[PDB]
DNA sequence: TCAGGATGTATATATCTGACACGTGCCTGGAGACTAGGGAGTAATCCCCTTGGCGGTTAAAACGCGGGGGACAGCGCGTACGTGCGTTTAAGCGGTGCTAGAGCTGTCTACGACCAATTGAGCGGCCTCGGCACCGGGATTCTCGA
DNA sequence: TCGAGAATCCCGGTGCCGAGGCCGCTCAATTGGTCGTAGACAGCTCTAGCACCGCTTAAACGCACGTACGCGCTGTCCCCCGCGTTTTAACCGCCAAGGGGATTACTCCCTAGTCTCCAGGCACGTGTCAGATATATACATCCTGA
């Protein structure tokens, strides 16, 4: 069929490799493994993932070819970066010039492990005034450096400052920021400079949708950059369940393993360690007051009329009220830490509710947004709560990132919980010193919530990881999460497909056609409260002690010693 | 030759609102001339909005709309009540 | 004291600098708002072709700067160099806009 | 303020006070007065009704929810202040 | 077969016919529509009743029993609403508004 | 003997109550006639059309003369002068 | 059978008319210049109708201006006239 | 048969097919003379050259090689016929001619 | 869909008038708004002219009559004799 | 503030007459019946241009402080303007007589509207490089004090 | 009237994307007939325009005098500019979704015809009264004195 692609592209793998500059060997022909570490490394440990995949990558130069990491979540990019130029320029001694490209979130971490993970190789980075920028800019423009470290878009100002310089190996981080290749930052990278290597780090492939894993493999290697536009028809097949998913998924998906085995790499965490305390997935439930579900009923201030993307307008009373000065104004005209703050939705009731078991157990927790505004209502709700809270969010300052990064390492923190930015989730923290992960909203891509949902257990996690979604019934949000899952059936040809191939094994791809497809037929069953402290005790309390830790709190929700404002918002909102 | 003019309509409606007063001829020729020039602004209208959408015909619609362009508010209301009534009534006989 | 003009050769250059060239002079997203909020009232749920509201912003800009010359005038002609609100309210009274 | 934002302006408080001070610059005034500024955004605030109220009405016309270029250049063509360069 | 104006159908003064005329042969569009020559009239009919009222009353209050072009003027210029219509026209006859500014009375 | 200005008022009343033309005909009819010499030659007008330029100059002198007035009055003076008339025919845009 | 050419006759305009014509607008005291001022105002004035009206006539093959043509020169520069018919 | 184009017989650049076909089908009049689009054409051509022509000759003042809408600008309100043509449009990315009144610069 | 426009024209003409001048496209927007401008302005005149005579027919002396109301002065004149030229340079052949 | 008095303004009463409101005969433009066909209405379809929001940066906006310049208020002067009068004249109103041309009708006829055959002028996609933005550094100038 | 110093032009190098030149694909412009009609042109009236004159007088003109307003001046107080510093919202780059703006195909009924009557609306008389127009009377109103 496409079969020119198997032979002629391996006879093009010896194009690349040696022209250029069972697919485990020919494209892999140069071979190595060493367990033991780089002499540069300073107070570290060697766990055999960072082993298998260094010498791979590693290959993979030896090979003078590129690659994407495709692992999960928490299996240290930063060190097998590390590994990576350290051991290769330890070997060569060349050093230079390389750089780096990471998230504005992770910065001064980088800085930090390039402070204790190795004295040898030093950099420069780019951050606040272009004063400073100057001061650096000028000194080491000259460019006597081991590495540059710059963030994303600073490539596109400096631009002009550091193309000039000629470059081989370069490394971005967070891949899945790239997708288009008519997005900005990747244009400018091709117009930038050339570098013979590259590499994208990342927690995921690419989107469902999947048309642009052209373009990813474009950015990869030479492979399809020629023929890109024909494909789109045939891949996305994927997108009669035995025959559409034979013929198609089967024959196509099969066609793309043989295709994708020498390019992505991945485990899960018990592959590594087995110290995952369990699944850790679950999910909850919820009711939204009736008060503005019956504005869900009608939608005659919805539909026709100001107001605009009315799902949009939906997310937006889906998790709460007082987004509009008018709310207070009717409602609560002294916007004073105030009941029915928490009684107006299900998430602050049920938060009210799981309030005294988290300061009970004392198990820390992390609440991330999708929208920005909720925030501060919750910060204010916290406010009322009065237990302390950092707030972390997108552009709100540019070092005080990291300020509140150490504010939370320190091991005596009071503050349990704090709140983070789902689009600047990115890696942007390490935690290991929390348990319990809490996520809002919606999240039209899941890809991001993986993304946040995988900060909890982390490598050398101590603590028993317990997960929930707040979602109210009866409501758009839960619809949103059907589509989500739905895009987890779509991935699951996809990134289920891609997921599981690293060393080209046999009967694993088939473990997951029988087991996978009980999952996926599970859910096909699946298509076609508890306010008792008892039921959320048992999905939380992870022993019986936690059980019994929680009777202490059973004393005061427990034991314990509306129109109108529709008809404000009816009128008033009536325009 | 005869030249034609609106001179005994006018003259009606004003029968039909001050049943006493005369009307000068002098007065009579401005009425007129008026209303040619009203029309003349009216139709204008409702022709290049007929061409703007490249349509090739002037409608009831058309009318409708030049006349919410050209007069100012409340005559604009009034007036196009005024219109869509007399087609009502016009179409139900 | 550190060097500092006197009152009103700012004001000269500038005007020979602005007078040079031909950019926008008000901030985009102000007057998009401005226009989505004035067109609320009419009709609701209207979308603008980009393209339309550099329009409307193109046209007022050029209104603003001829009435500011016209008022200019005025205040002149009142041997005042100062435009004041009787001034503009002069100017549009003047050219029939009331 | 932080708490709850209640930082909502208003539109017209767009145009600022250095703005309108660029447009007269441009007109060719000099030195201008203090109460300019409220005045000025009534007089914007006017020519805007007229000119959106008429490019409304053709769209309107033409069963379009999308206002487009060529109806702005059309209710300015009408109110004599013909604009060119749109098509 | 009886013959009934189309004015008489529409219960308009004005001549639906004479309009339609018109549309046809000025040029305006190369077809008209059949409502057009009915809700146009009735345009022309709403306006002209209002020109003619004001008028009227504008005489009443000077005592006169017609209308005549000064009537015409002041019942044009008084209305704001006419006035923004007109406000292009000059009338024969027409006289001004009486008008007298605020500086020039005596103190 | 009245105070300067009250026979100034008085006027204002007289004239603007009555509708008559404020130009003397032949004079003004003369005037139309030389300035049409110098496009064609041998026009004849119809009586008619001389009261039209009549009636419209009339108006127009007179629109001109109120904005005028509004010029001067800005200015505080009283009395309308040349720069006025040539301002306000500066602002109409007529120049 | 002749045609007296014609000259000075501007003149016509004389200042107690033009100070008629002020007191109607509601100025009340002139200056004195005003007056070589106006006549130069009206002559550019009637300079343009004519032109037009001249224009029309040329144009029908007539040698007679009527008022149909001047009333179409001041619908024409945006001055409508209404009572003489058009 | 050869053809040839009724541009090239005027001796014009302007499409007079085009014209000829737009006062046609635009209900200027029914029926359209055969010599108005030749006539018509020629004008349009007049007038584009004198404003690109002078547009040219500013932006050389300014040594660019293109005329860009300031030049427009620039061309036609110095002009002072064109700017009695053209005195009531609003150019496009326009800019203004240089202007300072007397009393503003010092003594 | 084509959306015609008198581009290449205005272009051609240029490139006897400046042999060096390139003309941005910006610039070719106006220019063509103009042209389609000035020419629904004469074809207006040209129209109602037609009219006010009760002719049928746009011709030739309208159009230059018509082109005597719009352009001021010196424009009339070279105007007026560009097109009579052409015109009779059309009938000769 | 109060008054005499002249001045112009508005009030009541005959009368005069030409403009209007109406009645009649006449005839052309409207109305009604009938036919076709093409333009507009509506369904189907798809993709791009719009909208909404967030991150991240930085140039502009807001704030405020001082001080120099100008708006405004009053005063004094003298000259240009209004008012009243007596005098002159050109407008106005009415007649007369001439006739140039505005305006209509009766001929034909060049000529412009169609309608069918035919093809290249112009249009959209797509290369592809130089004019212009633009930075940077240098030199030259224009607005302030001592 | 000489320095300082903050703008502003200028030379040179860089890069980049928008003008411009090029090619194949249409459809709109030619050609070339025919045929119905606006209009072109001659021929007639008969009307309103021009020219002139004579007679009346309301208005325009020249002038004299008094006066109040235009205008220059000075002072004074305040408020808008210029500058620096802290803040934030615009701006450019992302991410997404979905909905109106496009097309195309098909149908159906509305309107342009066309022919046949026929009464509304127009020219033209005709009587009669609403508003000038004239005399006489009463009263507000401004000016100047007090
Ligand atoms: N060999 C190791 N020994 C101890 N901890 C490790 C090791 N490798 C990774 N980690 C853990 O991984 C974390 C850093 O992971 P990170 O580089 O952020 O992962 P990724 O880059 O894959 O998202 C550190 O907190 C560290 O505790
Ligand atoms: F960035 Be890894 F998830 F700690
Ligand atoms: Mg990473």
């Amino acid at each position: 069929l496409l079969d020119q692609t198997k032979d002629t592209r391996i006879t093009h793998l010896l194009r690349q490799t040696n022209a250029f500059l069972d697919y485990y060997n020919v494209a892999h022909r140069i071979k190595e493994d060493i367990k033991k570490q780089p002499s540069i490394l300073v107070g570290g440990t060697l766990k055999d993932y960072q082993i298998k995949g260094l010498q791979w990558m590693v290959s993979l130069f030896n090979n003078h070819l590129n690659g994407i990491l495709a692992d999960e979540m928490g299996l240290g990019k930063t060190i097998q970066t590390i590994s990576l130029l350290t051991y290769l320029y330890e070997m060569k001694n060349i050093r230079g010039p390389y750089l780096v490209i990471v998230p504005l979130s992770t910065l001064s971490n980088w800085s930090s492990e390039f402070a204790k993970w190795a004295p040898t190789l030093r950099t420069i980075s780019f951050k606040g005034s272009p004063n400073e920028r100057k001061a650096k800019q000028a000194k080491i423009r000259a460019g006597e450096f081991d590495v540059v470290l710059t963030t994303f878009e600073y490539i596109i100002k400096e631009r002009a400052l550091l193309s000039k310089v000629k470059w081989v190996h370069m490394i971005i981080d967070e891949g899945h920021r790239m997708k288009n290749a008519q997005s900005k930052l990747s244009l400018t990278l091709n117009t930038h400079y050339h570098a013979d290597y590259r590499l994208i780090l990342t927690g995921t492939p690419l989107q469902n949708n999947l048309p642009e894993l052209w373009a990813l493999l474009n950015f990869v290697l030479p492979k399809i950059f020629n023929s890109v536009k024909s494909f789109d028809e045939w891949f996305n097949t994927p997108f009669d369940k035995i025959e559409l998913s034979e013929e198609e998924t089967l024959l196509v998906i099969r066609r793309l393993h043989k295709v994708l085995r020498p390019f992505l790499l991945r485990r899960l965490k018990k592959d590594v360690e087995k110290e995952l305390p369990d699944k850790v997935e679950k999910v909850v439930k919820c009711k939204m007051s009736a008060l503005q579900q019956i504005m869900y009923q009608q939608m005659l201030k919805y539909r026709r009329l100001g107001f605009n993307n009315q799902i949009m307008q939906l997310k937006k009373i889906c998790n709460h009220p007082f987004v509009f000065e008018e709310v207070e104004d009717q409602i609560n005209p002294t916007r004073e830490t105030n009941d029915d703050i928490w009684r107006v939705a299900g998430k602050f009731e049920l938060l009210d509710r799981i309030l005294p078991k988290l300061k009970a157990t004392g198990h820390r927790v992390l609440i991330f947004f999708q929208m920005t505004q909720i925030m501060d209502i919750m910060e204010d709700f916290l406010r009322y709560i009065n237990i302390k809270y950092l707030r972390l969010d997108g552009h709100t300052k540019s070092d005080e990132r990291s300020e509140l990064l150490r504010l939370f390492n320190a091991p005596d923190s009071e503050y349990l919980c704090f709140i983070l930015s789902t689009r600047a989730g990115g890696l942007g923290l390490n935690l290991q010193t929390a348990d319990t992960v809490i996520i809002f909203d919606t999240d039209w891509n899941p890809h991001q919530d993986l993304q946040a949902q995988d900060r909890a257990h982390r490598i050398g996690q101590k603590n028993e990881v317990r997960i929930l979604r707040l979602i109210t019934t009866n409501s758009v949000e839960e619809v949103i999460l059907e589509r989500a899952y739905k895009k987890l059936d779509i991935d699951g040809k996809v990134i289920q497909a891609g997921k599981f191939d690293n060393k080209s094994t046999s009967e694993e791809q088939e473990a997951l056609l029988r087991s996978l497809l009980d999952a996926e037929e599970e859910r096909r069953k699946k298509r076609e409260e508890e306010l008792k402290d008892s039921e959320i005790n048992e999905i939380l309390a992870r022993n019986d002690e936690e059980m019994a830790v929680l009777t202490r709190m059973d004393e005061d929700r427990s034991k314990k010693e509306k129109r109108e404002e529709s008809e404000s918002a009816a009128v008033y909102n009536g325009r | 030759t005869r030249k034609e003019s609106y001179a005994i309509y006018v003259y009606k409606v004003l029968k039909q609102v001050h049943p006493d007063t005369g009307i000068s001829s002098k007065a009579m020729s401005i009425m007129n001339s008026f209303v040619n020039d009203v029309f003349e602004r009216i139709a204008g209208e409702a022709s290049r909005l007929a061409h703007y959408n490249k349509r090739s015909t002037i409608t009831s619609r058309e009318i409708q709309t030049a006349v919410r362009l050209l007069l100012p508010g409340e005559l604009a209301k009034h007036a196009v009540s005024e219109g869509t009534k007399a087609v009502t009534k016009y179409t139900s006989a | 004291k550190p060097h500092r003009y006197r009152p009103g050769t700012v004001a000269l250059r500038e005007i020979r600098r602005y007078q040079k060239s031909t950019e926008l002079l008000i901030r985009k997203l102000p007057f998009q708002r401005l226009v989505r909020e004035i067109a609320q009232d009419f009709k609701t749920d209207l979308r603008f072709q980009s393209s339309a509201v550099m329009a409307l912003q193109e046209a007022s800009e050029a209104y603003l700067v001829a009435l500011f010359e016209d008022t200019n005038l005025c205040a002149i002609h009142a041997k005042r160099v100062t435009i004041m609100p009787k001034d503009i309210q002069l100017a549009r009274r003047i050219r029939g806009e009331r | 303020a932080k708490r709850h934002r209640k930082v909502l302006r208003d539109n017209i408080q767009g145009i600022t006070k250095p703005a309108i001070r660029r447009l007269a610059r441009r007109g060719g005034v000099k030195r201008i007065s203090g109460l300019i500024y409220e005045e000025t955004r009534g007089v914007l605030k006017v020519f805007l009704e007229n000119v959106i109220r008429d490019a409304v009405t053709y769209t309107e016309h033409a069963k379009r929810k999308t206002v487009t270029a060529m109806d702005v250049v059309y209710a300015l063509k009408r109110q004599g202040r013909t604009l060119y360069g749109f098509g | 077969a009886k013959a009934k104006t189309r004015s008489s159908r529409a219960g308009l003064q004005f001549p639906v016919g004479r309009v339609h005329r018109l549309l046809r042969k000025g040029n305006y569009a190369e077809r008209v529509g059949a409502g057009a020559p009915v809700y146009l009239a009735a345009v022309l009919e709403y306006l002209t009743a209002e020109i003619l009222e004001l008028a009227g009353n504008a005489a009443r209050d000077n005592k006169k029993t017609r209308i005549i072009p000064r009537h015409l003027q002041l019942a044009v210029r008084n209305d704001e609403e006419l006035n923004k219509l007109l406000g292009r026209v000059t009338i024969a006859q027409g006289g001004v508004l009486p008008n007298i500014q605020s500086v020039l009375l005596p103190k």
